[PDB]
């Protein structure tokens, strides 16, 4: 034998590893790598947008510390 | 008035007009009332999304729930008609011209 | 040269996929029946070749007649093997099937299955054991690794 | 950078698919006695590669009586919403991150019975109308149990969230509270996605095979994988909405993992009671949803409607 | 002018309407139905009613579905019409189309009235609300609020749908 | 023909749905809150036929809100107006006006 | 409540899933009505801040409204806390 | 946008399937070979005759509860109101209706088949 | 300080606007530059046309539909 089942199953184990990992790893390649924002609600949304117009490089995941507040 | 709205009432308009011509079918009739019924429950919530009544949200959810009673009564009369007959034709509808 | 090579590989290709999966049509008359079932037994596992039954017509690659062909059922027979979307195979197992064996005779039984289908293997027996009629459908399968359709295409 | 998600989204799950099939016949022939399919390739490994070749490399057929319009749209509708239906799914992030991800979930669950009729009909032929009335009433008799079974459920989640299902259950499995519940999901999902006890559609010893009877070649294929892609996607949602792993912010490759370890087993199991019953008939399956299984199933909404205001257990995230 | 997207959704809302309108026997009503429902749906999600949307979806598929079982047991004929096998079912379908097109030619091109009054157009997006505000759906709560709020609408709807259970229990027992 | 029930027993039974401005859940405004809330005190008491006339500025304001029409008019009289000046080519927007501003939180 | 035994028997031995629905279906229908959280499931409900609190005028006539959220007037959820 | 996205790319992989699938082998089709299919014979009727159903009612029932999931659903979010006495009160009243439909449906022999 | 911060950045996009119209609508004989609609004199909340109606496409989508399109 039964462990000649155990290959085709561990097949199609790894084709279901692909699609999340790979999910994970695009949302932190195209948001610097810290877990893409989640904006369920309107104030959420607010927020994000006001990052991306403190940036100044248009993109929200550029984020500013203490430091820009001289 | 934007685009949308005349094309939901224009919708509307289209769909009352092929309910009022009957062709040989009633469940096409039918589908023609549902058809009313989807025109009128989508700009139901668009005028409701537009202007924020929040109170309104729950109406169109009602008023789609009577259209299922509508559907459902038309259901069960087809039913009949094709028991008495063996065809939903509105042609057979015509024992009380006299 | 280049495009006969690449004609090859793709023969060679297309006829593993077509030899590996295997897919007769769940369909016997007669006492061969029970061996072709007994084919499908734990103890032979036709399975295990890539070789499972389906009832559609439409979904299979082979046909195995197996039971004596009459008068009557020859018309359902032909009509059952043209359905049979194409590359399509025939299978004649045992004598009844195979010639009219122990029928040959009869007022009501067709001489031979290959007077109403074309027929590609022929398995003899009445019946032939489950073995044998593993052996015929792994010569089908040899049979139609051999073929050459790209190869022959291209030299048109 | 989103269309290679998509696409990394869309590949791997036909491969599964692909691979899949060759688990569920290996599975099948041990449970029967016998080996499965080990000639073609170590282990049986390339025979989804020669299905798939033999199937797209054989003629198509086009009914005479048949609508055609109908008869190629249908299963390019079946095989397009089977791979949607994987996108609101979380593992753990969610390629497409949806307030209300369980209702598109239903949404497309309702319209993917839509394309096994408008075949059945197309076809324009006796055993494939036949199926298509029997998928009708399939739905009609598992609808309504299925949409109160996930509501009840799911007040104890507080939204439709499905990302949230990873919070609700971050010290126990869901399994633990609504067992019932979990019990008829079950059921459910098995009377959904048409699998014995309850391939009544199909219907292979009565209907030959039913409303794919004058499929062939590529469009079968295309039904096919259909098929399997919707056993895995029911199979990830119950292990998502039951057996909630534990998810790592710093490392989604344990829940990932867990989250496969777990869609694995129970489409395992679902292998597993095809090969161990027999099959029903549709008016006896509705009869078993609606005499059986919504009374019970109306008095646990009922339960767990009052349980978190009595108990003082709400959910967040109005 | 902004991507025309709800103004696609909009036209491809009436074109299923006239589809489903011109009565191509009940199958490929239902079809044009499901396609303007699902179109409505997607409309209405532009604009922020998602869970009205979903339901509405959900609903008319389910509602739509029982109409394919009663359309094949009671609705059926040797030869069903398609839009383009009967010289009426065409003239009605190409009056359609071309009754949309005017319409929509005559508000594009020129500030007119047609039936209610003169319009603007010039892309649905103008008359958005700027809304920032709240950590919750508007719709959400709304939709909520009917248990709080909506006694009097919630009694009246059971009674209503019991009362309809047992009005087609009457009408189809029938003797 | 109008039997007012609620009004003699002080019911409540659909009252709180007519008007835009009657307590929505959690304190959520409507569009056109204030313009309502003017109409309606405004209007109050005096009955529809004086309320026609007398009231016909904040139901104008109203309606207004409402709709946009006004509105919608003006801003596609500038776009146009901008339009051709641009054709002609005298005008020449400012770069804040062409996604090259500085923005502000 | 004698032959009221009978027929509870008759249905567990015959209809046991009815039996089991309509339990449960009285006990969530009762339940609520003597349990004591039910209060501070309301509570609960309502001590949740959706809405910006909108500050008080000063007039020197609230003993009872505090000038800063520090201060040891207004509502306070240490229940909450312990709850 | 995104999900429009992948609904054009999931229909686009499933049309081009069929184009492959239909274009790419050979294809002989004869009037013997596409006639529609029986077991072994040609078919007496038509299958677009009428096909009787003997679960209609079951049918218009399913549509009446399917509107009742409708009113049913928003009950997680009507579960965060202050009032929770008169919320859990329609609840109840709303699912003792749709319980109470379904009893005077079974009982008057409504949920049996036609014969 | 995000209700202030919100406060002036609608008050500078009106102030933008109004100078702009200015200078576009001066040829307009009867044209009265900031006229407003309303009878009444109380402030009315901007209508996302007044304040990205002058600007490109992109943002005036990225404010109508931004938060609906991000999932
Ligand atoms: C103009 C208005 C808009 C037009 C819409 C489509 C454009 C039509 C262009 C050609 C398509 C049909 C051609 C044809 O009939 O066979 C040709 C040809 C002729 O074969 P034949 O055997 O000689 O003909 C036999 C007889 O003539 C009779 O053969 P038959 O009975 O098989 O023909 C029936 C056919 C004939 O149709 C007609 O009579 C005229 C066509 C007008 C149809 C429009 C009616 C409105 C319906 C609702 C609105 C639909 C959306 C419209 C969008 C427009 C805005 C962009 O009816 C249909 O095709 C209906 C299906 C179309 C709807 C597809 C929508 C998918 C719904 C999925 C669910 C939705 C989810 C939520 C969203 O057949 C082929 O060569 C094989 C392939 C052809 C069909 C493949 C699939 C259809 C093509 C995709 C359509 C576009 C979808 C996007
Ligand atoms: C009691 O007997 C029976 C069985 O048991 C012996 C069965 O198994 C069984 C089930 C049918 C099997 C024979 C399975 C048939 C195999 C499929 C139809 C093949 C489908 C697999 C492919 C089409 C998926 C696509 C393949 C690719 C490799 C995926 C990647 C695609 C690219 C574009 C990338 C039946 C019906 C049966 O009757
Ligand atoms: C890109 C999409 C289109 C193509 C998709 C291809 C998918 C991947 C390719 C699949 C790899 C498998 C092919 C090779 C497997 C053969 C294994 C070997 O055993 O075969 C032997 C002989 O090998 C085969 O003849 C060779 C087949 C393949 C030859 C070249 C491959 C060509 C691939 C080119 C693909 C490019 C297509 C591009 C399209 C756009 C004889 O075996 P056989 O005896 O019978 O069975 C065992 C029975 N026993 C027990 C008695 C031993
Ligand atoms: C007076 C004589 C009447 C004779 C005619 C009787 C026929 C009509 C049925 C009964 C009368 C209906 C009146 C109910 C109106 C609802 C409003 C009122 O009752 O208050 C509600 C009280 O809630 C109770 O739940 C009322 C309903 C309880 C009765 C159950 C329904 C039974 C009706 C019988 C007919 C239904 C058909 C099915 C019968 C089994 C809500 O109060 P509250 O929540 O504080 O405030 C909400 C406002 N907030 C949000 C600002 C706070
Ligand atoms: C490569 C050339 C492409 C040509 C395409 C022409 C299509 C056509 O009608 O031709 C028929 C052609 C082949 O038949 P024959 O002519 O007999 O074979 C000739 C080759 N020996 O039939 C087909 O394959 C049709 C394939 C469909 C094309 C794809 C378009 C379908 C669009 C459907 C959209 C609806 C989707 C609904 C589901 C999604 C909802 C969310
Ligand atoms: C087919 C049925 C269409 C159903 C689409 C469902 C998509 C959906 O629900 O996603 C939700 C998501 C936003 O919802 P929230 O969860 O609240 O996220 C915002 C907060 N961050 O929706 C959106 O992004 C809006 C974008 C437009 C929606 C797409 C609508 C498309 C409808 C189908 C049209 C198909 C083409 C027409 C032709 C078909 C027939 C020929
Ligand atoms: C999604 C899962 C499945 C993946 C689908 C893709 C499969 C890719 C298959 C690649 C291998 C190539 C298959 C070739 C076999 C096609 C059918 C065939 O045998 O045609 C035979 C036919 C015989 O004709 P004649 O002998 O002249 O006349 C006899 C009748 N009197 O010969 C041909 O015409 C075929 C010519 C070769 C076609 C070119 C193939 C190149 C590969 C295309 C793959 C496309 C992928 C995208
Ligand atoms: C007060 C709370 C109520 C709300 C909660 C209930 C939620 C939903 C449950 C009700 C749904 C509908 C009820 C079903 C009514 C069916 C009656 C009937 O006629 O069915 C009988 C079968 O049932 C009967 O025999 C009649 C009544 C049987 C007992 C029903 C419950 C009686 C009381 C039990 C519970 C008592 C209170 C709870 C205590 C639990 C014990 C500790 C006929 O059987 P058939 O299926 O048609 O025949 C096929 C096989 N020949
Ligand atoms: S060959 Fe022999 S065993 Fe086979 S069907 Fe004929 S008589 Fe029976």
């Amino acid at each position: 034998m039964w462990f000649e089942i155990l290959p085709g199953i561990a097949v199609m184990a790894a084709c279901l590893f692909i699609p999340g990992m790979a999910t994970a790893h695009i949302h932190k390649f195209t948001n610097g790598g810290k877990e893409k924002r989640v904006a369920h609600f309107s104030y959420q949304w607010n927020l994000m947008e006001r990052d991306r117009r403190i940036s100044g490089v248009n993109r929200y995941h550029v984020t500013k510390g203490l430091e820009n507040i001289d | 008035m934007p685009l949308v709205y005349m094309n939901i009432i224009m919708a509307f308009a289209i769909a009352l007009a092929g309910l009022l011509m009957y062709r040989s079918h009633l469940m096409s009739s039918l589908l023609c009332l549902e058809g009313m019924m989807l025109s009128l429950f989508i700009m139901s919530t668009l005028i409701i999304l537009n202007t924020h009544f929040t109170l309104a949200n729950m109406m169109p959810i009602i008023l789609l729930v009577f259209a299922a009673c509508e559907a459902a009564l038309g259901l069960s009369l087809l039913v009949m008609v094709s028991n008495t007959y063996g065809t939903d034709y509105v042609q057979n509808l015509n024992l009380l011209q006299c | 040269s280049r495009g006969e090579y690449v004609v090859a590989k793709l023969d060679d290709l297309v006829n593993w996929a077509r030899r590996s999966s295997l897919w007769p049509m769940t369909f016997g008359l007669a006492c061969c029946a029970v061996e072709m079932m007994h084919m499908a037994a734990p103890r032979y596992d036709m399975d295990r070749f890539g070789v499972v039954f389906r009832a559609s017509p439409r979904q299979s690659d082979v046909m195995i007649v197996a039971g004596t062909l009459t008068n009557k059922m020859a018309p359902a027979l032909r009509k059952v093997y043209d359905q049979m979307p194409e590359p399509r195979y025939v299978v004649s197992m045992g004598s009844c099937a195979n010639g009219g064996g122990y029928y040959h005779y009869s007022y009501s039984v067709v001489r031979g299955c290959d007077r109403i289908v074309p027929v590609d293997i022929y398995v003899p027996g009445c019946p032939p054991t489950a073995e044998a009629l593993l052996y015929g459908i792994l010569q089908l399968q040899r049979k139609i690794k051999r073929e050459k359709r790209l190869r022959i295409w291209y030299r048109r | 950078m989103f269309m290679i998600n998509i696409l990394s989204l869309i590949i791997p799950i036909l491969l599964a698919v692909a691979f899949l099939t060759l688990v569920e016949r290996k599975v099948l022939g041990y449970m029967q006695l016998r080996k499965g399919p080990n000639v073609v390739g170590p282990y049986g490994l390339l025979q989804p590669i020669a299905d798939a070749l033999k199937l797209f490399t054989k003629e198509p057929l086009r009914p005479a009586t048949s609508s055609i319009s109908m008869f190629i749209i249908a299963p390019i509708l079946a095989l397009s919403l089977a791979l949607t239906m994987w996108v609101p799914l979380p593992m753990p992030y969610p390629l497409i991150n949806m307030n209300l991800g369980v209702l598109f979930m239903l949404a497309m669950s309702s319209l993917a019975v839509y394309s096994i009729l408008w075949s059945g009909w197309a076809s324009n032929s006796k055993y494939a109308l036949i199926g298509a009335l029997r998928a009708v009433a399939q739905t009609i008799s598992y609808e309504v149990t299925l949409a109160i079974i996930l509501l009840s459920v799911l007040l104890m989640n507080g939204s439709y969230t499905l990302s949230t299902l990873i919070t609700t259950q971050e010290h126990i499995w869901m399994i633990f509270t609504s067992w019932p519940l979990a019990m008829m999901w079950f059921i459910s999902t098995l009377a959904e996605t048409n699998r014995a006890p309850f391939d009544l559609t199909e219907g292979e010893s009565e209907l030959v095979s039913g409303f794919n009877v004058e499929y062939a070649a590529g469009p079968f294929a295309m039904f096919f994988m259909a098929e399997y892609a919707n056993i895995i996607m029911m199979n990830a949602f119950t292990a998502i909405l039951f057996l909630g792993a534990s998810h790592d912010p710093h490392t989604p490759e344990l829940y990932t993992i867990n989250f496969v370890l777990k869609t694995l087993a129970l489409t395992i199991t679902f292998l597993w009671i095809r090969a161990s019953y027999p099959r029903f008939r549709y008016d006896q399956l509705m009869h078993l949803l609606w005499k059986s299984f919504l009374p019970l199933t109306l008095a646990l909404c009922m339960w767990h409607i009052s349980l978190p205001i009595m108990t003082a257990s709400i959910p967040p995230q109005s | 002018m902004t991507m025309y997207i709800a103004f696609i959704l909009s036209t491809i809302f009436v074109i299923g309407f006239v589809g489903f309108s011109s009565k191509p026997s009940p199958i490929y009503g239902g079809l044009g139905l499901i396609v303007s429902g699902g179109v409505g749906c997607g409309i209405v999600l532009n604009f922020g009613g998602s869970f009205l949307g979903l339901m509405v979806f959900l609903i008319y598929l389910g509602g739509m579905l029982v109409v394919f079982g009663y359309t094949t047991a009671m609705a059926t004929e040797m030869y069903p019409e398609v839009w383009v096998s009967n010289k009426t079912v065409f003239g009605a379908f190409v009056s359609g189309l071309m009754m949309e097109f005017c319409m929509v030619y005559y508000a594009l091109k020129e500030e007119e009235v047609e039936i209610i009054f003169k319009f603007n157009g010039l892309g649905d997006w103008v008359i958005y609300d700027t809304g920032d505000s709240g950590f919750f759906s508007e719709e959400a709560m709304g939709i909520a609020a009917l248990y709080s709020y909506g006694t009097w609408l919630v009694i009246v709807t059971g009674w209503s749908l019991l009362i309809g259970v047992v009005v087609i229990m009457e009408i189809t027992r029938g003797n | 023909p109008f039997f007012d029930v609620q009004k003699r027993l002080g019911l409540d039974l659909d009252r709180w749905m007519t008007i835009q401005s009657a307590e929505q859940p959690h304190k959520i405004p409507g569009r056109c809150h204030a313009f309502e809330k003017e109409w309606i005190e405004c209007a109050h008491g005096i009955g529809g036929i004086r309320a026609e006339k007398e009231c016909k500025i904040e139901f104008d304001d109203f309606v207004e809100c409402l709709l946009r029409q006004k509105t919608m008019k003006r801003l596609s009289a500038i776009k146009r107006q901008r339009d051709k000046l641009i054709k002609e080519g005298k005008y020449t927007p400012p770069p804040h006006h062409l996604g090259k501003e500085d923005p502000r939180p | 409540a004698g032959r009221i035994a009978s027929f509870l028997k008759n249905a567990w031995a015959k209809e046991p899933v009815l039996v089991a629905s309509f339990a449960i279906g009285g006990l969530a229908i009762i339940l609520p009505s003597l349990s004591p959280y039910t209060n501070y499931a309301i509570r609960i409900n309502r001590a949740t801040p959706y809405n910006y609190p909108v500050p008080l005028r000063d007039d020197g006539n609230m003993p009872d409204v505090p000038s800063h959220p520090q201060d040891p007037q207004g509502p306070s959820l240490e229940w909450l806390k312990n709850l | 946008m995104n999900i429009m996205l992948t609904l054009l790319t999931n229909v686009t992989l499933a049309s081009l399937l069929v184009l492959i699938a239909f274009w790419l082998p050979q294809l002989n089709a004869y009037s013997e070979k596409t006639s529609p299919y029986e077991c072994g014979f040609d078919p007496m009727g038509s299958a677009r005759l009428p096909f009787s159903m003997k679960f209609f009612l079951v049918a218009i029932t399913f549509l009446l509860f399917d509107l009742e999931i409708a009113l049913l659903l928003p009950l997680p979010w009507a579960s965060q109101t202050n009032n929770l006495k008169t919320m859990l009160t329609m609840a109840l009243f709303l699912l003792i209706l749709l319980a109470a439909s379904l009893a005077y449906e079974w009982t008057q022999k409504g949920l049996e088949w036609a014969e | 300080l995000f209700q202030a911060e919100k406060d002036r950045r609608v008050l500078q996009m009106l102030r933008e606007n109004l100078e702009e119209e200015a200078i576009i609508m001066k040829d307009v004989p009867d044209w009265k530059v900031g006229e407003s609609v309303f009878h009444t004199t109380r402030w009315v909340t901007p209508m996302m046309g007044e304040l990205y109606g002058l600007r490109t496409n992109e943002e005036i989508l990225s404010a109508t539909y931004g938060f609906i399109w991000y999932t």
